[PDB]
């Protein structure tokens, strides 16, 4: 395809910005301090470095912050002891006692077809770009970065017929096994849904099932920013009040809209997913960037 | 091809007439061109040994500052070996080679992590660094028993500012 | 017989050089004229520049640009190196100003645009001329500026400063005559400002027969502006001649200045002011002399897509961060003040002693280049390789001094660990002691 062959041609180095910032955590660091560092530097994920092994072991993301909170949260009347007293290495040991996960990374000279494949195969949203010579981590590659690169640097024509095909006819996205929360749903319950379903975002719906908001994994890090993480009994609506002053309505799409329209909307909005809705905003499903990139690579 | 290799014969001194006689010209007299106190001819010579002598104002002589060979007949000639390594520029240069604290440059006082960036772009992005700032160590004052180090390094045309969080 | 090298017949001496004389030459067939710079190999050994000469040849030969003197060929002989360069018949710009006096505004601007284009081209290739002055700016028959004599130039390295005494006092920046460390692009800009002044006024902005007075005039940055000067170019001169190198105009600033923009041809600055690549710049390269030469379609295509990317303005924010309406989605919810190295108000001798004993305490090997400069190496107990860093004590103010840590690139093949992190950990051990 026009996009498939494009990703085969270009190298990961092409997506690396001119000047960027990269945060790296020592695995002996207090895990609470690490999540505060992600907020301070404006970074959603960091490579983990073991001084003992002299190697990058893995990645610390907001998902790990969600896992810790849901696991060790007891009530708002008692502190979360493990979150404060654990080290990144100590919780990694608790998280995978028998299961073993390696560090998924990629060379800057590898193609985009390789990068998109790695993100899909490993079910990861964070792919570190590591130079094999120096051993330094150059950049953290994401779905959002790749698709925006495709949109900017690919000409519309030639245009495949599949771009004008509707979302419904292409069968892109998840219209089954939905993971949502009510407006009144406590944050702790939302964290549990994140852990079980392992989805990037939860559409916030009213009594009628119409989506009035969205609670993503990124929004959870605001608990660390405000240091409100010790009260999870609050509703997801109260947790999302911080962005109220400058927020546009939840980004959505319809089954009759074309794939190109949806890709343009996501690249312009710089968000990871759209909520598939009917005319009353009732949620019919979700179209994410992982759904789109899997369609562009396979075809 | 390799049989013509430019060789400079230069006589430093005064004279009305200066000639070059060598095995290459069959010991004829080649007039040297004068530029003040230098007499010069440039000859393309085959590889290997050549012997030569100068005729200066009616006196046969040799260059004392140049290699010589003494015959069993008492003849003293200058001798030169034409060698391939002299005619390759970087091969010729290869064999040729073989208090108060300085005031801090103000350039290093430009801290890429102290620089604020517009709210409308990716928080991971940074301004283009000055090349003199690269590889230099920047740090945060140690707090909470944690020390933070940072440096900006270059990968081909791209730059990466790396932050390391390590406990004390 | 005559003096002939590479089919060129060597003529009269154009000029003299520390290593060797520069002599005109004429092709025995076509009559083409070149300038041959003769470099005596025993002389370049006496003062050992042999590596520096080797580098200057490499860079100058790769250079192509209308207003920089082209290096055609380097001919090697047992006793001598011959540099065959383009020949321009107009001679020095200095001599032209001596004879004809000051140039008018339009001719001064025309030449200054050409000269600065060459200076910019050098900086893009990481070369600083350091010798810039009307004596080193030549002219062809058509009055085009030609930059010459890179003998005093240098190749800029990442994280390094230049303290070397260079050029001439009249064209030297205040930090140069003070012996302070500098980056070096700001020094060429200062020299370009004096050239611009000389073009307009026919005189030098800083000149005195008393050398200590001259050096004070330069450090004060006070020069006379004649009444006939355009206030616009006066503002440009004041910016280039700023004593503070941090307040001194850049080439980006000069390209933006209104006096410089007037009548400016496009071949002089085909590229964006930035010396680092952009997503849009690479795009054209992927699609597969021309930029600096008169326009050709292959060159034209480059500007076509550059102008096409500019008109929309929708692709620039992707590759880089702007420093100062809709906030980025991930920047909305989220102050630490960074500083260079570590500071000490103690005596320079005491802080160097504390460092040395701490280097020893950590079992690091170190060599002393300068009382305030150290080169330290640590062996990695895991990877069995070595981590190198350089230490330099600087003076921030009267009572404050600063220890600077700088990473040193290794020569190794692909290697275990992270070179950047290993540099941090090596500094971390020393900082922990010193703090
Ligand atoms: C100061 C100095 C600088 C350089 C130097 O070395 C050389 N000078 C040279 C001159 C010539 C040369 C070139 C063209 C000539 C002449 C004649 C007519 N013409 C037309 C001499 C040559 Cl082909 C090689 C040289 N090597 C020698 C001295 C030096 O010490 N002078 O004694
Ligand atoms: N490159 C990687 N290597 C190893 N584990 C990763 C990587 N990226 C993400 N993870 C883990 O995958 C889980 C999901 O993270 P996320 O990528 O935010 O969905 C978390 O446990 C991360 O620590
Ligand atoms: N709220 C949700 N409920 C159910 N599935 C989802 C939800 N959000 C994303 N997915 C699916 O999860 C997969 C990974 O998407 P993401 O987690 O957005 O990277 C895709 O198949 C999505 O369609
Ligand atoms: N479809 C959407 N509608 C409204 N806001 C969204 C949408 N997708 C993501 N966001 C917001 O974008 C920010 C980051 O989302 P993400 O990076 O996609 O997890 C959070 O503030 C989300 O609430």
């Amino acid at each position: 395809s026009v996009y498939t062959s494009f990703m085969k041609s270009h190298r990961c180095y092409d997506l690396i910005p001119t000047s960027s910032k990269l945060v790296v955590f020592d695995t002996s660091l207090q895990v609470k301090k690490a999540f505060f560092a992600l907020v301070t530097n404006g970074v959603r994920a960091a490579p983990l470095w073991d001084s003992k092994k002299q190697s990058f072991v893995g990645m610390l993301t907001i998902t790990d912050f969600i896992n810790i909170l849901h696991r060790y949260y007891k009530s708002a009347l008692v502190q979360i002891y493990e979150l404060e007293e654990h080290k990144i290495e100590t919780w990694r040991e608790v998280y995978l006692q028998d299961s073993f996960k390696p560090l998924v990374c990629i060379s800057p000279n590898a193609s985009l077809f390789d990068a998109v494949s790695s993100l899909i195969r490993n079910k990861i949203h964070r792919l570190p770009v590591i130079d094999p010579e120096s051993g330094n981590t150059l950049y953290i590659l994401t779905h959002k970065r790749i698709l925006k690169f495709l949109k900017l640097f690919i000409t519309e024509f030639p245009k495949p017929e599949f771009m004008s095909k509707s979302l419904e006819e292409l069968q892109i996205g998840t219209y089954a096994n939905i993971a949502m929360v009510r407006t009144t749903t406590p944050v702790y319950v939302a964290l549990g849904i994140f852990v079980q379903h392992r989805v990037s975002a939860l559409p916030v719906v009213d009594e009628k099932g119409r989506v009035v908001d969205i609670y993503s994994k990124f929004d959870v890090i605001n608990l660390a920013a405000e240091k409100t993480y010790n009260n999870l009994d609050v509703s997801v609506t109260k947790a999302l009040q911080h962005r109220s002053h400058y927020f546009e309505g939840v980004l959505k799409c319809y089954l009759h809209e074309t794939l190109e329209t949806i890709i343009n909307r996501l690249v312009e909005a710089e968000v990871h997913r759209l909520v598939v809705v009917d005319e009353n905003d009732v949620v019919k499903g979700i179209v994410s960037l992982s759904d789109i990139l899997q369609a562009l690579v396979l075809t | 091809p390799a049989q013509a290799r430019p060789t400079v014969f230069r006589w430093t001194g005064g004279g009305k007439e200066v000639y070059l006689s060598g095995s290459f010209n069959n010991w004829s007299k080649l007039p040297l061109t004068r530029d003040h106190n230098n007499f010069v001819a440039i000859l393309d010579l085959p590889e290997g040994e050549h012997q030569y002598k100068f005729f200066v104002d009616g006196q046969w002589t040799h260059d004392p500052s140049e290699p010589i060979v003494t015959s069993q007949l008492g003849t003293v000639n200058n001798i030169i070996q034409v060698k391939k390594t002299d005619f390759e520029v970087f091969d010729a240069l290869m064999v040729d080679s073989q208090r108060a604290p300085p005031i801090l440059p103000p350039h290093l006082l430009q801290v890429i992590l102290n620089k604020d960036t517009g709210i409308s772009c990716d928080p991971a992005l940074l301004p283009e660094p000055n090349h003199v700032m690269l590889n230099h160590l920047y740090a945060l004052s140690i707090k909470d028993g944690v020390m933070v180090l940072s440096a900006t390094h270059r990968y081909k045309k791209k730059y990466v500012t790396t932050l390391l969080y390590k406990p004390i | 017989g005559s003096v002939k090298i590479g089919h060129y017949i060597l003529g009269d001496t154009l000029g003299v050089g520390t290593f060797g004389k520069v002599k005109v030459g004429k092709h025995e067939l076509t009559g083409h004229k070149v300038a041959v710079k003769i470099l005596n190999r025993q002389k370049i050994r006496s003062l050992d520049v042999v590596g520096k000469i080797r580098r200057e040849i490499q860079n100058l030969k790769l250079f192509r640009h209308p207003h920089i003197i082209k290096l055609y060929q380097v001919i090697s002989t047992p006793s001598d190196i011959f540099m065959v360069m383009e020949y321009v018949s107009g001679g020095e710009l200095f001599d032209y100003i001596c004879k004809n006096g000051r140039l008018d505004e339009k001719e001064s601007r025309r030449l200054f645009q050409q000269i600065l284009s060459g200076v910019d081209y050098c900086h893009r290739h990481m070369v600083v001329h350091r010798d810039l002055k009307p004596e080193n700016v030549l002219l062809d028959a058509h009055m085009n500026a030609k930059i010459a004599d890179f003998g005093l130039s240098n190749m800029m390295s990442d994280g390094e400063f230049l303290r070397t005494s260079c050029g001439s006092p009249n064209y030297a920046a205040p930090e140069v005559i003070s012996g302070r460390l500098y980056a070096g692009p700001e020094v060429d800009i200062w020299s370009s400002g004096v050239i611009l002044y000389a073009l307009l006024c026919g005189t030098l902005p800083f000149d005195d027969d008393h050398v200590p007075t001259l050096f004070k005039k330069i450090c004060d940055g006070i020069f006379y502006t004649p009444q006939y000067l355009n206030p616009s170019v006066i503002s440009l001169l004041k910016h280039m001649l700023q004593v503070d190198p941090m307040k001194r105009a850049t080439i980006k600033d000069i390209r933006e200045h209104e006096w410089f923009k007037q009548d400016l041809p496009k071949y002089l600055f085909p590229e964006d002011p930035s010396y680092s690549s952009t997503m849009i710049d690479d795009e054209a390269l992927k699609e597969v002399l021309y930029n600096r030469n008169h326009q050709d379609p292959l060159a034209v295509a480059y500007h076509l897509i550059i102008d096409n990317r500019r008109i929309m303005n929708e692709a620039k924010d992707f590759y880089l961060a702007t420093s100062p309406t809709r906030p980025h989605p991930e920047r909305v919810p989220f102050k630490a003040k960074w500083h260079l190295g570590i500071r000490s108000q103690s005596r320079p001798n005491d802080i160097m002693a504390e460092v040395c004993r701490a280097i020893k305490q950590l079992d690091y090997e170190w060599k002393v280049v300068n009382p305030y400069y150290l080169r330290v190496r640590r062996k990695n107990p895991v990877t069995s390789t070595y981590s190198k860093m350089s230490l330099q004590l600087y003076q921030v103010d009267s009572r404050t001094y600063l220890l600077d840590f700088r990473s040193i690139d290794d020569e190794l093949t692909p290697r275990p660990g992270s070179h950047t992190i290993e540099f941090f950990e090596m500094c971390a051990n020393l900082i922990k002691i010193l703090a």
